[PDB]
Protein backbone atom coordinates (compact mmCIF):
# COMPACT_ATOMS: atom_id res chain seq x y z
CA UNK A 1 0.00 0.00 0.00
CA UNK A 2 3.16 1.92 0.05
CA UNK A 3 2.95 4.08 -2.95
CA UNK A 4 5.91 5.44 -5.01
CA UNK A 5 5.86 9.04 -4.23
CA UNK A 6 6.13 7.65 -0.90
CA UNK A 7 8.83 5.37 -1.64
CA UNK A 8 10.21 8.42 -3.58
CA UNK A 9 10.11 10.90 -0.74
CA UNK A 10 11.48 8.31 2.09
CA UNK A 11 14.53 7.76 -0.51
CA UNK A 12 15.06 11.56 -0.58
CA UNK A 13 15.32 11.60 2.95
CA UNK A 14 17.52 8.91 3.91
CA UNK A 15 19.76 10.65 1.46
CA UNK A 16 19.62 13.74 3.29
CA UNK A 17 20.50 12.64 6.13
CA UNK A 18 22.93 10.51 5.04
CA UNK A 19 24.91 13.65 3.37
CA UNK A 20 23.84 16.13 6.49
CA UNK A 21 24.73 12.96 9.23
CA UNK A 22 28.51 11.53 9.15
CA UNK A 23 29.07 8.92 11.63
CA UNK A 24 32.57 9.09 11.68
CA UNK A 25 32.13 12.63 13.45
CA UNK A 26 35.19 13.79 11.54
CA UNK A 27 34.23 17.54 11.82
CA UNK A 28 33.97 17.17 15.73
CA UNK A 29 37.98 18.20 15.64
CA UNK A 30 37.41 21.74 14.39
CA UNK A 31 35.56 22.52 17.33
CA UNK A 32 36.84 24.38 20.34
CA UNK A 33 38.15 21.86 22.68
CA UNK A 34 36.26 20.21 25.00
CA UNK A 35 37.05 20.86 29.02
CA UNK A 36 36.68 18.72 31.90
CA UNK A 37 38.73 18.95 35.24
CA UNK A 38 35.40 24.06 36.71
CA UNK A 39 32.20 26.14 35.45
CA UNK A 40 30.75 26.71 31.67
CA UNK A 41 33.96 24.67 30.98
CA UNK A 42 32.39 22.49 27.99
CA UNK A 43 30.56 25.69 27.07
CA UNK A 44 32.34 26.33 24.06
CA UNK A 45 33.12 23.01 22.84
CA UNK A 46 28.81 22.48 22.97
CA UNK A 47 27.83 25.75 21.62
CA UNK A 48 30.25 24.65 18.74
CA UNK A 49 28.66 21.41 18.48
CA UNK A 50 25.29 22.73 18.34
CA UNK A 51 25.95 25.59 16.06
CA UNK A 52 27.77 23.11 13.59
CA UNK A 53 24.41 20.21 14.32
CA UNK A 54 21.94 23.53 13.13
CA UNK A 55 23.79 23.90 9.77
CA UNK A 56 23.34 20.10 9.00
CA UNK A 57 19.86 20.90 10.26
CA UNK A 58 19.10 23.01 7.99
CA UNK A 59 21.08 21.29 5.32
CA UNK A 60 18.78 18.44 5.88
CA UNK A 61 15.35 20.72 5.92
CA UNK A 62 16.27 22.03 2.06
CA UNK A 63 15.93 18.59 1.25
CA UNK A 64 12.28 17.65 2.36
CA UNK A 65 9.96 17.36 -0.20
CA UNK A 66 7.81 21.05 -0.34
CA UNK A 67 9.82 22.81 1.86
CA UNK A 68 11.31 25.05 -0.54
CA UNK A 69 7.52 25.87 -1.92
CA UNK A 70 7.24 27.55 1.49
CA UNK A 71 7.97 30.83 1.59
CA UNK A 72 11.68 32.22 2.69
CA UNK A 73 9.88 33.43 6.71
CA UNK A 74 7.97 30.46 6.13
CA UNK A 75 11.35 28.65 6.26
CA UNK A 76 13.20 30.60 8.67
CA UNK A 77 10.36 30.63 11.57
CA UNK A 78 9.95 26.95 11.12
CA UNK A 79 13.64 26.20 11.07
CA UNK A 80 14.37 28.41 14.33
CA UNK A 81 11.75 26.72 16.03
CA UNK A 82 12.70 23.49 15.44
CA UNK A 83 16.14 23.50 15.18
CA UNK A 84 17.07 22.88 18.86
CA UNK A 85 14.28 19.63 18.80
CA UNK A 86 15.92 17.93 15.68
CA UNK A 87 19.25 18.50 17.31
CA UNK A 88 17.96 16.27 20.49
CA UNK A 89 16.63 14.26 17.88
CA UNK A 90 19.15 13.23 15.81
CA UNK A 91 21.43 13.07 18.69
CA UNK A 92 19.53 9.93 19.45
CA UNK A 93 21.75 8.00 17.08
CA UNK A 94 25.32 8.89 19.18
CA UNK A 95 23.02 7.88 22.43
CA UNK A 96 23.99 4.72 23.69
CA UNK A 97 21.81 3.13 26.29
CA UNK A 98 24.79 1.21 28.09
CA UNK A 99 26.16 3.94 29.33
CA UNK A 100 23.63 6.63 29.14
CA UNK A 101 25.47 9.20 27.23
CA UNK A 102 25.92 10.36 23.62
CA UNK A 103 29.23 8.54 22.66
CA UNK A 104 30.68 10.32 19.29
CA UNK A 105 33.87 7.78 18.57
CA UNK A 106 35.89 9.14 21.24
CA UNK A 107 36.60 9.19 24.70
CA UNK A 108 36.72 13.20 24.76
CA UNK A 109 34.00 13.62 22.09
CA UNK A 110 31.62 10.88 24.94
CA UNK A 111 29.61 13.69 26.50
CA UNK A 112 27.25 12.55 29.58
CA UNK A 113 25.10 14.70 32.11
CA UNK A 114 28.00 16.43 33.78
CA UNK A 115 29.48 17.42 30.82
CA UNK A 116 25.66 18.84 29.80
CA UNK A 117 25.62 20.23 33.21
CA UNK A 118 29.63 22.46 32.24
CA UNK A 119 27.10 23.73 29.62
CA UNK A 120 25.27 25.79 32.08
CA UNK A 121 22.12 23.66 32.36
CA UNK A 122 20.25 22.36 34.84
CA UNK A 123 18.97 18.99 35.68
CA UNK A 124 15.74 20.26 34.81
CA UNK A 125 16.39 19.76 31.04
CA UNK A 126 19.08 17.40 31.39
CA UNK A 127 16.56 14.73 32.97
CA UNK A 128 14.19 15.08 30.51
CA UNK A 129 16.28 14.70 27.79
CA UNK A 130 18.09 11.71 28.81
CA UNK A 131 14.45 10.06 29.71
CA UNK A 132 13.38 11.12 26.22
CA UNK A 133 16.81 9.49 24.56
CA UNK A 134 15.48 6.38 26.50
CA UNK A 135 12.35 6.15 25.52
CA UNK A 136 13.50 7.30 21.71
CA UNK A 137 15.87 4.44 21.68
CA UNK A 138 13.26 1.92 22.76
CA UNK A 139 11.50 2.28 20.15
CA UNK A 140 14.31 1.46 17.69
CA UNK A 141 12.86 2.88 15.00
CA UNK A 142 14.00 2.20 11.42
CA UNK A 143 16.09 4.52 9.82
CA UNK A 144 13.41 5.99 7.16
CA UNK A 145 11.20 6.13 10.69
CA UNK A 146 14.15 8.00 12.01
CA UNK A 147 14.28 10.47 8.76
CA UNK A 148 10.42 11.13 8.72
CA UNK A 149 10.16 12.35 12.02
CA UNK A 150 12.44 14.49 11.86
CA UNK A 151 11.24 16.01 8.49
CA UNK A 152 7.66 15.73 10.10
CA UNK A 153 8.78 18.00 12.90
CA UNK A 154 10.18 20.57 11.42
CA UNK A 155 7.44 21.47 9.12
CA UNK A 156 4.69 21.54 12.01
CA UNK A 157 1.72 24.33 11.50
CA UNK A 158 1.33 25.72 15.35
CA UNK A 159 4.97 26.78 15.08
CA UNK A 160 4.80 30.20 16.15
CA UNK A 161 4.94 32.57 13.45
CA UNK A 162 3.61 30.84 10.59
CA UNK A 163 2.59 32.90 7.32
CA UNK A 164 1.26 29.79 5.61
CA UNK A 165 -0.66 27.70 7.89
CA UNK A 166 -2.36 25.83 4.89
CA UNK A 167 0.20 25.19 3.41
CA UNK A 168 2.89 23.99 6.00
CA UNK A 169 -0.03 21.58 6.94
CA UNK A 170 -0.52 19.91 3.57
CA UNK A 171 3.55 19.37 3.53
CA UNK A 172 3.35 17.72 6.46
CA UNK A 173 0.46 15.29 6.41
CA UNK A 174 2.26 14.45 2.99
CA UNK A 175 5.36 13.06 5.32
CA UNK A 176 2.72 12.19 8.35
CA UNK A 177 0.87 10.00 5.79
CA UNK A 178 4.15 8.36 4.23
CA UNK A 179 5.17 7.78 7.98
CA UNK A 180 1.74 5.82 8.83
CA UNK A 181 1.69 3.60 5.38
CA UNK A 182 5.21 2.66 6.17
CA UNK A 183 4.97 1.49 9.89
CA UNK A 184 1.94 -1.02 7.68
CA UNK A 185 3.92 -2.18 5.03
CA UNK A 186 6.84 -2.52 6.31
CA UNK A 187 6.83 -2.46 9.99
CA UNK A 188 6.59 -6.03 11.48
CA UNK A 189 4.67 -6.73 15.26
CA UNK A 190 5.10 -6.28 17.43
CA UNK A 191 7.25 -3.49 17.21
CA UNK A 192 4.87 -1.66 14.95
CA UNK A 193 2.19 -1.76 17.79
CA UNK A 194 1.39 1.78 18.34
CA UNK A 195 4.56 3.02 16.85
CA UNK A 196 2.70 5.80 14.97
CA UNK A 197 1.17 7.44 18.23
CA UNK A 198 4.63 6.99 20.03
CA UNK A 199 6.42 9.15 17.30
CA UNK A 200 3.63 11.59 17.60
CA UNK A 201 4.14 11.71 21.69
CA UNK A 202 7.99 11.96 21.26
CA UNK A 203 6.92 15.32 18.94
CA UNK A 204 4.90 16.70 22.16
CA UNK A 205 8.01 15.86 24.64
CA UNK A 206 10.22 17.63 22.09
CA UNK A 207 7.90 20.72 22.83
CA UNK A 208 8.36 20.57 26.22
CA UNK A 209 11.67 20.01 25.88
CA UNK A 210 12.51 22.77 23.70
CA UNK A 211 10.76 25.36 26.17
CA UNK A 212 12.74 24.36 28.96
CA UNK A 213 16.01 24.90 26.66
CA UNK A 214 15.10 28.01 25.73
CA UNK A 215 14.26 29.44 29.28
CA UNK A 216 17.61 28.22 30.34
CA UNK A 217 19.06 29.35 27.36
CA UNK A 218 17.96 32.60 28.21
CA UNK A 219 19.09 32.89 31.69
CA UNK A 220 22.40 31.14 30.39
CA UNK A 221 22.96 33.77 27.75
CA UNK A 222 20.85 36.82 29.62
CA UNK A 223 24.40 37.25 30.92
CA UNK A 224 27.07 39.54 28.06
CA UNK A 225 30.22 36.74 28.99
CA UNK A 226 28.22 33.52 28.52
CA UNK A 227 26.85 34.77 25.42
CA UNK A 228 30.46 35.90 24.38
CA UNK A 229 31.17 32.13 24.31
CA UNK A 230 28.71 30.76 21.76
CA UNK A 231 28.56 30.87 18.18
CA UNK A 232 26.63 33.58 15.57
CA UNK A 233 24.49 31.56 14.21
CA UNK A 234 23.39 29.65 17.81
CA UNK A 235 22.90 33.72 18.93
CA UNK A 236 20.74 34.46 15.58
CA UNK A 237 19.00 30.87 15.62
CA UNK A 238 18.27 30.87 19.36
CA UNK A 239 17.70 34.68 19.88
CA UNK A 240 20.74 37.48 21.09
CA UNK B 1 13.03 39.62 10.52
CA UNK B 2 16.77 40.22 10.59
CA UNK B 3 18.17 36.64 10.17
CA UNK B 4 20.78 36.78 7.45
CA UNK B 5 22.78 33.88 8.26
CA UNK B 6 19.74 31.47 8.47
CA UNK B 7 18.35 32.84 5.17
CA UNK B 8 21.82 32.26 3.63
CA UNK B 9 21.97 28.80 4.60
CA UNK B 10 18.48 27.95 3.37
CA UNK B 11 19.54 29.46 0.42
C1 LIG C 1 25.81 15.28 15.33
C2 LIG C 1 25.22 15.05 16.51
C3 LIG C 1 23.99 15.80 16.96
O1 LIG C 1 23.74 16.89 16.04
C4 LIG C 1 24.12 16.37 18.36
C5 LIG C 1 24.98 15.52 19.31
C6 LIG C 1 24.73 15.51 20.59
C7 LIG C 1 23.65 16.29 21.22
C8 LIG C 1 23.63 16.50 22.52
C9 LIG C 1 24.67 15.95 23.45
C10 LIG C 1 25.08 16.91 24.56
C11 LIG C 1 23.87 17.60 25.15
C12 LIG C 1 23.06 18.29 24.09
C13 LIG C 1 23.95 19.25 23.34
C14 LIG C 1 21.77 18.97 24.50
C15 LIG C 1 21.96 20.29 25.26
C16 LIG C 1 20.74 20.61 26.12
C17 LIG C 1 22.21 21.40 24.31
O2 LIG C 1 21.34 21.74 23.51
C18 LIG C 1 23.52 22.09 24.47
C19 LIG C 1 23.55 23.40 24.38
C20 LIG C 1 24.81 24.12 24.58
C21 LIG C 1 24.90 25.42 24.27
C22 LIG C 1 26.23 26.08 24.48
C23 LIG C 1 20.95 19.07 23.20
C24 LIG C 1 21.48 17.99 22.31
C25 LIG C 1 22.52 17.26 23.16
C26 LIG C 1 26.15 14.71 18.79
C27 LIG C 1 25.78 14.03 17.46
O3 LIG C 1 24.86 12.98 17.65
Amino acid sequence: KLSEEQQHIIAILLDAHHKTYDPTYADFRDFRPPVRMSPLSMLPHLADLVSYSIQKVIGFAKMIPGFRDLTSDDQIVLLKSSAIEVIMLRSNQSFTMDDMSWDCGSQDYKYDVTDVSKAGHTLELIEPLIKFQVGLKKLNLHEEEHVLLMAICIVSPDRPGVQDAKLVEAIQDRLSNTLQTYIRCRHPPPGSHQLYAKMIQKLADLRSLNEEHSKQYRSLSFQPENSMKLTPLVLEVFGN
Amino acid sequence: KNHPMLMNLLK
